[PDB]
């Protein structure tokens, strides 16, 4: 799968319950977990188009209450070859 | 009609098929407190230096204002910024104070600054 | 051992005191700790599903008080596989 | 390239977006992403005049209202050669 | 010592006048400075119990005044074991 | 020329208009891209006295208006051979 | 000397601003400049008691309107032996 | 495929009609149909993501007014380890 | 585990969408899957009370809207011996 | 993939914006361009079922005011057997 | 160069003075003429950004009231590698 399904929040707990939800609600693979600074924390998955629009609402609506909450819910159905380089691949 | 996991997050996600809008979008320095200077150390104008001095009036033009700013094309946008940090959360809300009703000699100083137990009692 | 208690404060101490308070209530293992950057700090705890819940309510009642305070008390009962990754295993 | 667009953001979903729409929309390559701290993040394209144009404007309007936002979209055609010393060569 | 005394403050000059008058007020090791991220620096002292507790009020009164000011000042008696992983051992 | 001038901004773009301005205002060569933290980016360039200041007036008004702003815009004539120990050299 | 001078202001150029007047006013010894996070920039001079009192008092009146200004200006005439494991014995 | 279809209607014309809906329309294997009792049937199709919800959408839209008529649409994009062995495993 | 957690819906949609809303909240064995007759099928999980109680309230919340409807949601924390006779100990 | 995605157009301006704007949304191969004859040209592209979706919805709305126009935008996700012998495979 | 212009007239007399006013005006080569059917006729340029840009103008400009007229005029600042398979390499 080549779809990228980003979840940026304030902080790590929501962060984590947003990964939980995304994974859970279908087949996708956290490749990321990205602590931009200043609080901000995006998880970030890839999959089908499919899966990952799934997996994408699944986080927002789970993780919108928890903690500071949700600052970002974005999908990229293909995301060009040069973004790939800035990208994580498997998580950390 | 139809259930699943694409009812959820209706207004939060923003991606490829359906979010993408369609078809649309008296002293010689001035006042210390009355004055601020663009540079601020050596290159200060607070202090009227009269003579053969660097400063330039409005007659000359060349190497500042348009002529630095305008080279570039720019945009700019309205990001929301929370600026979390130490300073900013400087004045958060904050639960009740803890209270000490200790009686014993026990050096209990409730005038103080906060020193918070295990637990966060006061101590 | 599959239950995550996740405590989210800002600054250490109280991150530390939630720390204390969710490792004394009950029988959990402090998994790890992480600096999420902007003056957040993230305590996680691991055990069972009965021990996390009074952990965290007990780590939660602890922490309130100390500092600028809880930014978010969470259980998540259980953890998918995928998550584990994003998840410290020991703290460093 | 010589001529450098540049997309600045606060968060991370908003710069993958900005750089997805800079890379798609014209020949541009992604010299480098960087965490300036404090919740910004700065996407960095070259190329030609006439693409790093293009580009710039694609991103400024892809990821206006993704995430927390736009903070600056900046075209330079010309960098003065010491500048060249503090962009980024690949990204990483 | 196995008493700990933690202190946070928004900055590093209340940091070191605190770490200053909580070493110089008692018996106790300063064994940690930590740069929590967005301004807040908490020093953590261990000694006894008593020298714990005469240290972490003299280093509050200290800092309360100085620069920003002092975020909190914690003491924990007994540290439950798990604890131990996530606090220094030495200096930075 | 050994005159310092240093231009402070929120966010790399700013600094990076500024640090391109000033080295093409007048004759000033760059030195330094400091990160200073919290969306915090200072430009530091060495030249003559009468240089610099025209550079870093330049500078100012080219990054004024750019992104987040300009915080400061410094010139220190001359600087003393212990400050030399804390300012970046060449540009890395 | 063992006397210790901080000086904290928000950005680098103050703190750039604060250092040089410091070390021309009195002779005392940079020690270190430490980019605290939060914006914060902390230099500290090291010297006899009396130079340290001068040079602080200096640095405080030149830093306190350059930039976004001044945090923090401090002096300890003898500083704990513990602390100056945590204080930087020379600029980096 | 992992993702679960289903679509229960009343009588058993509009659970045949959308099972036939459902397969033709998208890629979807047709694991079952199952008696509810109480004149409910329900049709249960697997695959992916994206061919289950064509699917769905098309057997919902075939079976509204087909006889008494559709009770409910659902698509379970991931489906756990125990639901399993609650479902009809063999197609046939 | 002791604690019993049962949700009754109307029809098998409503119902395979709850156990697997259950299973996926808590670590709760899910035991039976009964038809009752008149079109009501029973959905019952078996684990620790606390994982009982979250799985329980994740079901219940998962199926409301979903099909005809939920019942009804009732978690025993423990039965008497004489009725686990009439309890199903595995899924048909 | 065997989903299918038609756009057709009035000249061949319009089809290959659509084209572009198609393989750009999301991973689908353009597996075909047919000149229909009378002004038709038929781009067709071949991928996931969700990714033709999000194709065939930018193709659309790329492609609208483009030259005469858009005449159809059609998606299958699955064909039948019988219909891939009048499918093109690659590009003439 | 990589930009495509392509311009789309009704007949080949206003097609060919579009090719013509297109190459003469600035530097892009002329890669194809295709005869869609029906009275439609394309010529397509490929060049860098800005020199396509110019010359689509001034082709578009050019042809407008000659003969039937121009259907389209269009540039595609790059295009996807899949487009590039439909896409003639050099002229007739």
């Amino acid at each position: 799968g080549i779809a990228l399904g980003m979840i940026e929040t304030r902080g790590l707990v929501p962060a984590i319950e947003a990964a939980d939800a995304m994974t859970k609600a279908a087949e996708v693979r956290l490749v990321g977990r990205q602590f931009v600074g200043g609080g901000y924390v995006t998880v970030l998955v890839r999959g089908e188009t499919g899966a990952v629009n799934a997996a994408v609402r699944a986080g927002a609506d789970a993780c919108e209450r928890v903690g500071d909450g949700l600052v970002a819910a974005h999908i990229i159905a293909r995301v060009h070859s040069e973004v790939e380089n800035i990208l994580p691949k498997a998580p950390q | 009609r139809i259930t699943g996991p694409g009812m959820l997050a209706t207004g939060l996600i923003t991606g490829t098929p359906e979010f993408r809008h369609a078809a649309r979008e008296e002293l010689v320095c001035a006042p210390r407190s009355d004055q601020m200077d663009r540079v601020s150390g050596e290159g200060k104008e607070r202090c009227h230096i009269t003579g053969d001095d660097w400063s330039v009036n409005k007659h000359i033009t060349g190497t500042a204002g348009q002529w630095a700013s305008g080279r570039n094309p720019s945009m700019r946008g309205n990001a929301r910024v929370v600026e979390t940090s130490a300073f900013a959360n400087r004045n958060v809300p904050k639960p009740e104070k803890p209270g000490s009703k200790i009686t014993g000699s026990s050096g209990n100083d409730t005038q103080g600054s906060l020193i918070t137990y295990s637990g966060g009692a006061r101590g």
